[PDB]
RNA sequence: UUAGCUAGUAGGUGGGGUAACGGCUCACCUAGGCGACGAUCCCUAGCUGGUCUGAGAGGAUGACCAGCCACACUGGAACU
RNA sequence: UACCCGCAGAAGAAGCACCGGCUAACUCCGUGCCAGCAGCCGCGGUAAUACGGAGGGUGCAAGCGUUAAUCGGAAUUACUGGGCGUAAAGCGCACGCAGGCGGUUUGUUAAGUCAGAUGUGAAAUCCCCGGGCUCAACCUGGGAACUGCAUCUGAUACUGG
C-alpha cells in the first residue's frame, strides 16, 4: 500500500584503537500516496540492515500533511539547520520542480505539481527534515476558517 | 544591509577577470613558437610534458601545451592556441589545435580524432 | 528612542501569543485602535477595549484556538526605514488568500480582500496570517 | 511633400505591402507618420487581400498629401468593388 | 534526420515493445526483448533518477521516431499551450499524419507510414500533403490517393489493425481506404504506462 | 490651470535673478525608498523683492540667459 | 588612490548678430555661478525601441530591422 | 519560377562526441607516474571500466565536439534575497554639523500615496486569438502589453508642510 523511496546512503566511519570502523547509514522515506508521510534514517554495519531499519523508523512517527487536490494549498517555507527551503503549488501538468530529497519525499507525500527551491545547504537529511517541517505547519482553508471562527466562504 | 547605506552606496558588483587573457575575447590566435620544450608537472603527478613557449601576434608571450602523443614541432613554427588551462602544470594555460597551418595531428589515433585533426581513414 | 508603535503593538501581540497571555496592553493610538477593529472582526483578536482619558491605554485580548496560538506569522511590511505602496491591481494574497494584509486606503484601513472589492490601493501596513 | 504609398514588408518571393503615409525623403520601409493598410498581392479567396483606410486617406488628402500610381489604382478597385 | 538502426535494439533497451514492428509474430521470437542490447546487457545497473527520466524521453521519442530537436519545439510549444503540459505534449505528439495514418492502419509500422506520406500517397482534405510532422485538425478527412489505393502493403496493414485496439477519435471506413480525425486524443484513449511527468520534469530543470 | 512650481530661495546675490531649489520626493528605482531631491534652477526675480530662505512660486517661460528658463509669480512666507 | 572648478566665467543695462530666444558677440556695472544629491579631471562608450539570459527583480548587450545624432583621408573655413 | 504529371532503379546520399563519479552508457589487448587524459575530484609507478587500439554501448544527427563571450545555477553584492561571539565581518570610546527616522490629539493643505478620465508611450519585436506558403521556420490581420511621463477631477487613513 505504502511507497518506500531509499533517497542517500553513505559510508560514515568511525575511529578505534584498533583502526577505522566503516558503518552505513541509510535515509529513507514512506508514505501513502496521500496526505500521510514520514523520514526514517537507520544506521548499521550492512547497507540491507541499515536500509531494513530506516523503513522501520519511517512507518512511525509519520504526519498528516493537508494537501489541495493534487498540490500544495499556499506557498510555504520551512527551516531545518541548514536548508532555507521554499515550495509553491502550481497548476496540473507541470511536475515536481525539486532537487535532491526533496522529490523523493514530494513524490511519495502525494503531491504532483509544486514549484520548490532550496537555499543554504543542499544536505538531504536537513532539507527533508526542513520540508516534513513546513509541510506540518501548512495551514489548510477549513483549519484557519475553524481556527479564526469564520466561514470557508468567507476566507474564500 | 540598510537601505539608507546601500542609497548611499550602491551593491558592487564582482568583475571577473579572464582566465585567458591573451586571446582579447576571440575564440583562437595564431602564434609563432620560440621555444619547444618539456617540463615536470605539480605535486601528485610525474611526466615530461610536452610544452611550448610561443610569442602570440597581439604580443603577448605565452606557454601553451602540446596535446596528443608525439609532434613535429620545432622553432619558428607558426602554430594556433585556442585557451584551456591544464590543471597540473603551473603557468600553462593554453592549448594548441593539431591540425592548423603547421602541426600535423597525432599519427595512428582512432578515436576523439576530431579534437587532434587526423582525416579520416578510407576502407 | 520608541519611534514605531504600530510595529511595538504587532510585537506584543507576537510576544503575548508566544509566552500564553490571556491579554496584553499597550499606549493606545487611532490607529492602533483602527488596526485592532479590523483584526477583531476578521477573527484574529478576541476584543478590544481603550481605557483611559488622558493616557488612554489600549488591551487586547488575545485569542487561542486547541491549546495553540491563532496568529502564527505577523510582520510590519512598510516600516519608517522603507515605505511600501502598491497600486490596486498588484496588492499581494497573504497565504494564498487565507491570511490577510492589513492595508490602509483613504476610505480607513481595511483588509485587503476589502480594498480589492472597493477598488483602491493604498500604504500596506502588515501582513498577519 | 507628405505621401500615401506602399512598404515592402515581407519575405523573399512573397512579398506584402503596407500603406502608410509617409514623408517622401525618407525610405521605403522606413519612417512613417500613420499607417492606414495593407495589400497582399498574391492573397487567395475567402479572405481580404485588401484593407484600406479611406477615412484618414481622405483626410490626408484634405491635408496636402498626394497619392501615388498604385494607390491610386488600390482606392479605385475598393471603390468598384465596395 | 531519420534514425537508420537497428529497430528491436531500441526495445531491447527500453524492456518493452515499442511497437517497431508490425505485430503478425510475436516479440519474443525475434528478440531477447527482457535484455538490454550488446555484451553487458545480462546485467542491470542500478538506473539514477536523471536516468529513470531521460529513459522515458528517449522511449517516447523512439516511439514517435521524432528527434530531439523537433521534440524540444513540441515541448516548448506544449508548455506555451494552455492547460496541461504532458496532455497537451501527448497531443502534440499524436497530431502528427504519419501516426494519425498508423493508428488508422494504412500503414503497418509508424516507419512504414512515415514513408507512405513522404511518397506523395495520402491526401489530407482533398490536398496532396507531404510533410510527415503535418498536424492534423479536428474534423479533417484523411484519404489514401486513387493510385496508390491498390498498393497490397495497406490492406495487408488494414487487417493487423483489426488486432490492435481501434482508437475512439477516429472513424475509418477500411473499403474505400478513408478516416476522419474528430478531435485530439484524450491521455485516457492514451497508453497508461507512460509517466509524461517524467518528462515534462526533465526538460524544466 | 497652467502648469506651475513652488520651491526655497538659496541665492539671490546677483541682481534680478535668484536661485530656486525645487524639492521633489520621488522613489528610489531599484530600492524602493522614498528620497529627496533637489534640482537648483536660474529664476528671474524682477524687482529683487526675494531674499534667502523664502518659498516661491516659479513657472517656465522664454529663455531670460544662458541658465535662466524660469520666473516667479509670487511670492509668500516673506519673514526671515 | 580626481575636492575644489570657473574672468565671458554667473547675472543686469544697452548696441550688434541669428529665420528665431539667448554672453551668440561687444562696452560698462555687480562678484558672482557650479560642487558631498559628486562639480572639475582621468579611462571607457554612439543613444533608443529592442536582443540574450532569468520565475521575477535584475545582470549583460546595442550585429541584422527601424528612429535620432555625429562623421566622409587629417585639421579648419565659408559659398549656392 | 513555385507547383503538377510521367520514366528507370534501393540506387546517388551518416557522420561526430562520450562510457571512474558529477553524467546516460563496460569489457579485452598493448604501455608501466613513461607515453599520455583532464571542465572539477582526480587516473597511469608490469593485473587501468580514467592512457592508446578493438568489440560493445550511450547521446546527438547534416550536423557533432572544443574554444571565446553573457546570464543562470550563485541566497557567492542578498531591493525582492545574506551576514558581523568563535567560520570574512561591530570603528577603542564618545560628542556632534549635513543626512535618515520620530510619542499623542484637533484643524488646514494635498507634495508623497491611491482611484477615474484625457494626451502620449512610432512601426517591427515579445504575448493572445486567427489567416497564407503542403507543415514548420517565415510573412501577416486584430487585440493585449509597453509596469513610464504630463495635465484635469476626486479621496485624506498613513507620511510630509
Amino acid at each position: 500500500e505504502l511507497q518506500e523511496k531509499l533517497i542517500a546512503v553513505n559510508r560514515v566511519s568511525k575511529t578505534v584503537k584498533g583502526g577505522r570502523i566503516f558503518s552505513f547509514t541509510a535515509l529513507t522515506v514512506v508514505g501513502d500516496g496521500n496526505g500521510r508521510v514520514g523520514f526514517g534514517y537507520g544506521k548499521a554495519r550492512e547497507v540491507p540492515a541499515a536500509i531494513q531499519k530506516a523503513m522501520e523508523k519511517a512507518r512511525r512517527n509519520m504526519i498528516n500533511v493537508a494537501l489541495n487536490n493534487g498540490t500544495l494549498q499556499h506557498p510555504v517555507k520551512g527551516v531545518h539547520t541548514g536548508s532555507r527551503v521554499f515550495m509553491q503549488p502550481a497548476s496540473e501538468g507541470t511536475g515536481i520542480i525539486a532537487g535532491g530529497a526533496m522529490r523523493a519525499v514530494l513524490e511519495v507525500a502525494g503531491v504532483h505539481n509544486v514549484l520548490a527551491k532550496a537555499y543554504g545547504s543542499t544536505n538531504p537529511i536537513n532539507v527533508v527534515r526542513a520540508t516534513i517541517d513546513g509541510l506540518e505547519n501548512m495551514n489548510s482553508p477549513e483549519m484557519v476558517a475553524a481556527k479564526r471562527g469564520k466561514s470557508v466562504e468567507e476566507i474564500l | 544591509a540598510t537601505v539608507n547605506q546601500l542609497v548611499r552606496k550602491p551593491r558592487a558588483r564582482k568583475v571577473a577577470k579572464s582566465n585567458v587573457p591573451a586571446l582579447e575575447a576571440c575564440p583562437q590566435k595564431r602564434g609563432v613558437c620560440t621555444r619547444v620544450y618539456t617540463t615536470t608537472p605539480k605535486k601528485p603527478n610525474s611526466a615530461l610534458r610536452k610544452v611550448c613557449r610561443v610569442r602570440l601576434t597581439n604580443g603577448f608571450e605565452v606557454t601553451s601545451y602540446i596535446g596528443g602523443e608525439g609532434h613535429n614541432l620545432q622553432e619558428h613554427s607558426v602554430i594556433l592556441i585556442r585557451g584551456g588551462r591544464v590543471k597540473d602544470l603551473p603557468g600553462v594555460r593554453y592549448h594548441t589545435v593539431r591540425g592548423a597551418l603547421d602541426c600535423s595531428g597525432v599519427k595512428d589515433r582512432k578515436q576523439a580524432r576530431s579534437k587532434y585533426g587526423v582525416k579520416r581513414p578510407k576502407a | 528612542s520608541m519611534q514605531d508603535p504600530i510595529a511595538d503593538m504587532l510585537t506584543r501581540i507576537r510576544n503575548g501569543q508566544a509566552a500564553n497571555k490571556a491579554a496584553v496592553t499597550m499606549p493606545s493610538s487611532k490607529l492602533k485602535v483602527a488596526i485592532a477593529n479590523v483584526l477583531k472582526e476578521e477573527g484574529f483578536i478576541e476584543d478590544f477595549k481603550v481605557e483611559g482619558d488622558t493616557k488612554p491605554e489600549l488591551e487586547l485580548t488575545l485569542k487561542y484556538f486547541q491549546g495553540k496560538a491563532v496568529v502564527e506569522s505577523i510582520q510590519r511590511v512598510s516600516r519608517p526605514g522603507l515605505r511600501i505602496y502598491k497600486r490596486k491591481d498588484e496588492l499581494p494574497k497573504v497565504m494564498a488568500g487565507l491570511g490577510i494584509a492589513v492595508v490602509s486606503t483613504s476610505k480607513g484601513v481595511m483588509t485587503d480582500r476589502a480594498a480589492r472589492q472597493a477598488g483602491l490601493g493604498g500604504e500596506i501596513i502588515c501582513y498577519v496570517a | 511633400m507628405v505621401t500615401i504609398r506602399l512598404a515592402r514588408h515581407g519575405a523573399k518571393k512573397r512579398p506584402f505591402y503596407q500603406v502608410v503615409v509617409a514623408d517622401s525623403r525618407n525610405a521605403r520601409n522606413g519612417r512613417f507618420i500613420e499607417r492606414v493598410g495593407f495589400f497582399n498581392p498574391i492573397a487567395s479567396e475567402k479572405e481580404e487581400g485588401t484593407r484600406l483606410d479611406l477615412d484618414r486617406i481622405a483626410h490626408w488628402v484634405g491635408q496636402g498629401a498626394t497619392i501615388s500610381d498604385r494607390v491610386a489604382a488600390l482606392i479605385k478597385e475598393v471603390n468598384k468593388a465596395a | 534526420a531519420r534514425y537508420l538502426g537497428p529497430k528491436l535494439k531500441l526495445s531491447r533497451r527500453e524492456g518493452t515493445d515499442l511497437f517497431l514492428k508490425s505485430g503478425v509474430r510475436a516479440i519474443d521470437t525475434k528478440c531477447k526483448i527482457e535484455q538490454a542490447p550488446g555484451q553487458h546487457g545480462a546485467r542491470k545497473p542500478r538506473l539514477s533518477d536523471y536516468g529513470v527520466q531521460l529513459r522515458e524521453k528517449q522511449k517516447v521519442r523512439r516511439i514517435y521516431g521524432v528527434l530531439e530537436r523537433q521534440f524540444r519545439n513540441y515541448y516548448k510549444e506544449a508548455a506555451r499551450l494552455k492547460g496541461n503540459t504532458g496532455e497537451n505534449l501527448l497531443a502534440l505528439l499524436e497530431g502528427r499524419l504519419d501516426n494519425v495514418v498508423y493508428r488508422m492502419g494504412f500503414g503497418a509500422t509508424r516507419a512504414e507510414a512515415r514513408q507512405l506520406v513522404s511518397h506523395k500517397a495520402i491526401m489530407v482534405n482533398g490536398r496532396v500533403v507531404n510533410i510527415a510532422s503535418y498536424q492534423v485538425s479536428p474534423n479533417d478527412v484523411v484519404s489514401i490517393r486513387e493510385k496508390a489505393k491498390k498498393q497490397s502493403r495497406v490492406k495487408a496493414a488494414l487487417e493487423l489493425a483489426e488486432q490492435r485496439e481501434k482508437p475512439t477519435w477516429l472513424e475509418v471506413d477500411a473499403g474505400k481506404m478513408e478516416g476522419t480525425f474528430k478531435r485530439k486524443p484524450e491521455r485516457s484513449d492514451l497508453s497508461a504506462d507512460i509517466n509524461e511527468h517524467l518528462i515534462v520534469e526533465l526538460y524544466s530543470k | 490651470k497652467i502648469r506651475t512650481l513652488q520651491g526655497r530661495v538659496v541665492s539671490d546675490k546677483m541682481e534680478k535673478s535668484i536661485v530656486v531649489a525645487i524639492e521633489r520626493f520621488v522613489k528610489h528605482p531599484i530600492y524602493g525608498k522614498f528620497i529627496k531631491r533637489t534640482t537648483k534652477l536660474h529664476v528671474h526675480d524682477e524687482n529683487n523683492e526675494c531674499g534667502i530662505g523664502d518659498v516661491v512660486e516659479i513657472r517656465e517661460c522664454r529663455p531670460l540667459s544662458k541658465t535662466k528658463s524660469w520666473t516667479l509669480v509670487r511670492v509668500v512666507e516673506k519673514a526671515v
